[PDB]
């Protein structure tokens, strides 16, 4: 399956010129970029790993694709994706997230119903590759 | 006799804790505008028609309503903007009851004024600092749902009613695998004799945890919890908690006590809670009489709900887009500023309440995004409807259309691309790679 | 399409079941009134807009709307009166939102029609049966006040706002006992920065019971309990009950869940409940657009209000005296007829609900009683206001001179002299013996 | 004081030329006819005590007004009021009340203020008449 | 005993130049000024009877005194008191209050104690004159 | 490096909105002032010390206080005034916990500084309106008492320990029925093995309604609700109010969340709450360190009490007339002036919450009658200790001397005497008619 967190999940995967535009609004906008990486892809983990500290006064695309390329080839089999934080008041949080590197197959989600009171049910979603170690996923 | 009672005063200096409010008045064929407008100020403050001594008693012009300008409205020489200042104390604290009874009282039904329409209010910092605001707000709402940068997406269950509970979650399922990020009971499905409730809750959640397991994303539906009282709602709120729901829907229609009750529980629960204006229009339809919905917009910015229905420019409710745009500025913004074409009459200072998501319905499909984009911007909830539930390919091709043309649409914009005149085409490039895009298209093309 | 979709059946058959709305339509230019009709049954009911398959996993006929008859409006070629049948089964049993959000929910926006008012509305003997109608009814009202025969008499406290809670009292105690049956909180008073609310209710109860222990009647004040959350509206309900009120007052802005919650606590707990009617006017004032004011009288009735608003014929609101008959007739009788100057469309059987007592207030005086009883009959609260409070001799002063002609002019309706015509010598033959009374006349003779 | 308990307690005590009309009225409304009368004058004592049985079906004022003489000539120191009961369905209860007899002298009630939390109290009211045996009031 | 509601009552009654004095004061604060009278002279009976209505915007005290002694002479055999509105915003209430009539004995007050949870007791105090009516007491 | 960090800004505009605090500071001997300043700014605001990335995902001049004015002071020029400005944002509403953590916390223990007062605040209208302000206040307190146009009169129970709860009683009655208003608890008797605090309770309530029933006036004790935890306090506050007690007391020491919860306690159960202020001198004494107390004034004033110890001019604490007058203005006031004499040294507006009652106790005797009236005015509550208790002729003699002196005082002054300079005549003429005026004056004239 193909996991579809991120803004544009629903279209094929970004080519460098498409993430490079994208890095244009991300700087006009006034961003801060950080670059993440996971491999437990739940929806509630929240925390991502970071690659290096958010890139911040970014002026040019150009040290943006070098980490994001840096980071593909380190974590490759990893999901790893952008995120552009706004520091405006009011927003002060991420205003854009997307997926710039997915593993080669996705086995998705096992879905876990533990009965309880009547017919109610508490419901946990575990993904595949996480029944293995990190250092074992993808 | 009001503008010699007091309640006319072109040299009253407004306050910055003073309520203020603007009034489209009609005044009756014979009537002076000076006194249509003190006519309302008086009948709405301290309206008594004789003389009585127990004024005296009290700081009696603290209380008393003040008109304090008057303007013939642009096009129309038989209406006039009237202005009128309250002072702070008239107000319980954190009401909108109180405020409302207080605004809007009597004045309506007055026979010295042919019609009358409040159009906008400015609520004074003091007073918007004592009420909640948001229950979650836009900018937790996306943190909660891990989706940021573009609108979200969703569509009422079709047919509104019926389905049973079983065959009801089937919708569901389909609609959030296929690609929204939220579906939703239809405002007039409660607990009835064909469905009551709780096996609808039971059977939905059941379906937005499958499609969570099949997409890798947060998802939810509007579970709605309208209900003839207080305790009967409570329960209704207490089973979707329960259950895990990350939403659930009021209508407009349980009243304003009620909703500012369910506000204070969705904020204590964790709650999005979207509000479902159905009934509206019977008051902020017509241009010369009743409530201007944008005035509504601040009274439920101020008592929390966290969704409400504000407009599409495009379909079947093709509104002003300017007007419209008016409306998602009270939702969204820290400051309004006056702008008379927005019909924005007031600067306004929100005081740091959160932001409530605006959303857009009503004939709404795909071929319309570029407008749909440009219009009402990224901060809203598109929602769908036959646009999704009548794919010929089946209801996840149908919501699969949807969000790839969405994304599609927000992609050119960041690309700065000229989307509005390049629209159709960006859709068309999209539709190349997706069959189900291109079958809506084609299928919605010619729709008038 | 509607008209062809099915929603349009002039051959339907009404059960008794059904519940039937009419509403007074003005089609959009070129718009056809069959599909007027049609369009406003489609869009309240199974309104999709391309053709969905899962309609067919349901009985879907049922839950269509028809709409069944449309003529043109006597006077105005460009308004239709179209009648609508739902199913009961659509319903929430007992559920004034579900009903309200079920009727009027879309339609008011809808654009193929210029403008849209809801007249009446047949509610079926076995869904009022599901409500519980009137916590009291004027019939325990009046065995609990051991007051017969007679319209009962109130007024509001003035200034509205602004006297301490121990100045307030005072006026309460002096209205009380000058000969009022009632005194009440404005709309607008419920906790303020000048007075909050629990000092007002302690002293109010003092007054109270002081003016039963001068007079020997059973007194009241109608405590304003309106507040911004159900909590809080419940604190000030079970303080009303802990002193021993007889009554107590909500606005009907707090909305519709409330009130049915309200009007259960009140069934339960023994006590009065009056609806101010505050903001009413606003969609029930224009004859094109929204609601009339007795489809409100209904649901009111039926979720179990003891008072409401109903109406002066004479003074401040000198509306149209047939019609507000017919908002009289639907809060009394048992059973409704027909009768199309009255705006009554529908024959509809209360179901044996109790009846609610209807108050009038705005601008009436003693001077007027012959009218006032000629017109609004016996089971009423006549609401006096400057009437009372601004009598030159004082506030009990006031209160006398009302009681006295009250009563004098129901004496001489009981003893069959032609009291309308007749009136102002039965008036002046009563001030004969009471100087208050006379002081009232002449105050108030040309009062324009 | 004057007690005002009854529809037309506000006007001077009826004559009995203005009672007669009054039966009038009840008669043509079709309602069975009651006499009461009480020497506690509590505004909650709702069973005042029956002189003889209502009176039913009654077509001309006489016999009532012989009994509303007869009960003020046996109980001439005691409220007496006529009472209109309507069987109209969904009314089914007294329509009108009114006093045909007060005593001389009516000296009024006694309010009791019983302290109770915080600054609450519990009133009663007593009448003060009734602070004397039954046979000794007024 | 001698009752002491009011400023001044453990002082010696006041002169009519007393009186006259406090009405200057009074007059000097823009007060509303009203007479009062009662004869159920508990602490809680927090609304004496009106002796017609507060005089407002008086600038001399003889207005005032002459019903003070209209009232003493009709209603000698009450307390009666001289109350002092303040408008003042904020304030909106009595500023001042003081006996000008007193009966000429005061039997003082009844208390009440009725027994209740564990050795709490529910207390009413009750005036001796008002177990008579209004029209004999003092 | 904080000057250059950005929290120093002799340019920053303060807003309305604002929280401004005025310190003293004395820095250590070779800092700059301006260095200072800003120090006291930043360690109380964004104080890290070495470079944070994480400030730039936030608005981080937003949660930066700023020291905008720094005047060396009148008469020392070691010390200065310096004034912070806080954004409204930063603070909880409605809390003191929150305000006083934020204001108070780092910055007493930093070493640039070697001592520092704040001395004054700015509360802003907005956040001043999300606080209770006093349960009761002054004004419902008097209609509550019905006690107008004095001061009222109270004293501690002597000794203030040891007692039984029959023999506490005793003492409790004779200075109520002299002519005492209220009799107190001493600050230090809760609940211990001499007495415990339930038999307390009943016999002063029995003592209390014994003393009403002498005198014809409402009277109370102030019940000290004073316990370790929440819930006991509750359980004492509960008791006082089954018993009908008009009055409790809480110790300051108790702390600032306990008070807030004990003020709304109050506010929702008619009760009037005395502020012992119990330990304030050991931070509001010293010159040069700590709080001084007119912002613990006003803190307490937003919390909800209803009386507060705030100073005697005259007696064991002879301290500055002209300050302790800037105590009772920000106690009573619903403005305050800017006065630097006073200590005032902001204009505030109190958003009309309700007044505090001040207190005045502390070796004080009737002997100063006419320096008490003329230094603390006439809404105040004079407490009297041993020149109550240990009156020759007894308890209720001791009480009738103060009540006399303090009548025949408000008397002289609304007669216009000159009653500061002619006050010991005006005392002696009252003593003429009244014996234990004149033993009391006897015996306290060489009082050194």
């Amino acid at each position: 399956m193909r996991i579809t967190q991120g803004t544009f999940s629903f279209l094929p995967d970004l080519t460098d010129e498409q993430i490079k535009k994208q890095i244009d609004y991300m700087i006009s906008k006034k961003l801060a970029i950080g670059i993440e990486y996971t491999n437990d892809i739940h929806p509630r983990n929240s925390f991502w790993e970071m690659w290096g500290l958010p890139l911040f006064e970014v002026t040019d695309p150009a040290p943006v694709l070098f980490e994001i390329n840096a980071c593909r080839k380190a974590k490759s089999n990893f999901y790893i994706k952008v995120v552009g934080f706004s520091s405006e008041r009011g927003i002060e949080s991420t205003i854009i997230s997307f997926i710039v590197n997915r593993p080669k197959h996705e086995p998705g989600f096992n879905l876990i119903r533990q009965e309880d009171k009547s017919r109610s049910i508490k419901y946990s979603i575990q993904a595949y590759e996480t029944y293995k170690p990190e250092d074992q996923r993808y | 006799p009001y503008a010699k009672m007091g309640y006319w005063n072109p040299d009253y200096q407004v306050k910055d804790t003073d309520v203020l409010a603007l009034f489209r008045v009609t005044p009756q064929p014979g009537v002076d505008p000076i006194e249509a407008a003190a006519a309302v100020a008086g009948e709405s403050s301290t309206a008594t028609w004789t003389v009585v001594w127990t004024d005296l008693l009290t700081a009696a012009d603290l209380y008393r309503a003040k008109a304090y300008k008057v303007d013939q409205v642009p096009n129309n020489p038989e209406q006039y903007f009237a202005y009128i200042a309250y002072e702070l104390d008239l107000f319980e604290e954190g009401s909108i009851a109180n405020l409302t009874a207080s605004i809007i009282g009597n004045v309506f039904g007055f026979k010295a004024v042919k019609a009358l329409r409040l159009e906008d209010m400015r609520l004074p910092f003091a007073y918007i600092k004592t009420f909640q605001g948001p229950a979650t707000g836009v900018i937790l709402e996306r943190e909660r749902l891990d989706k940021f940068g573009r609108p979200l997406l969703g569509c009422t269950t079709k047919p509104k009613l019926g389905l049973s509970g079983k065959n009801y979650g089937r919708v569901v399922y389909e609609a959030l695998k296929g690609g929204l990020d939220f579906v939703k009971d239809d405002e007039n499905i409660n607990s009835q004799p064909f469905m009551r409730w709780r096996e609808r809750y039971l059977f939905v959640m059941e379906a937005v945890n499958k499609a969570a397991a099949a997409t890798g994303e947060v998802k939810g539906h509007y579970l709605n919890v309208t209900a003839a009282t207080m305790e009967e709602m409570y329960a209704r709120a207490q089973l979707a908690k329960e259950l895990g729901s990350v939403i659930i829907m009021i209508d407009l229609v349980i009243g304003y006590t009620a909703i500012q009750t369910m506000a204070k529980w969705a904020r204590d629960n964790d709650m999005i809670l979207h509000l479902h204006r159905a009934g509206n229009s019977t008051y902020s339809r017509q241009k010369n009489h009743g409530m201007n919905f944008r005035v509504i917009c601040k009274w439920m910015r101020m008592a929390g709900v966290d969704h409400i229905h504000a407009g599409t420019v495009v379909g079947k409710l093709e509104g002003d887009p300017i007007i419209t745009r008016g409306f998602y500025k009270t939702l969204l913004l820290p400051k309004l500023e006056r702008n008379l074409q927005e019909g924005l009459f007031f600067d306004m200072d929100w005081a740091s309440l959160r932001k409530v998501m605006p959303v857009a319905s009503g004939g709404i499909h795909a071929g319309q995004m570029h407008q749909l984009i440009h219009y009402l911007g990224e901060d809203v909830v598109l929602q769908f409807g036959g646009g999704t539930i009548g794919h010929p390919d089946g209801i996840q091709s149908g919501a699969t259309a949807n969000r790839v043309a969405l994304e599609a649409m927000i992609l050119a914009r960041n690309e700065n691309r000229d989307f509005l005149t390049e629209g159709p085409e960006i859709l068309r490039e999209a539709a190349k790679n997706c069959g189900a895009l291109r079958t809506a298209l084609d299928l919605w093309k010619d729709i008038t």
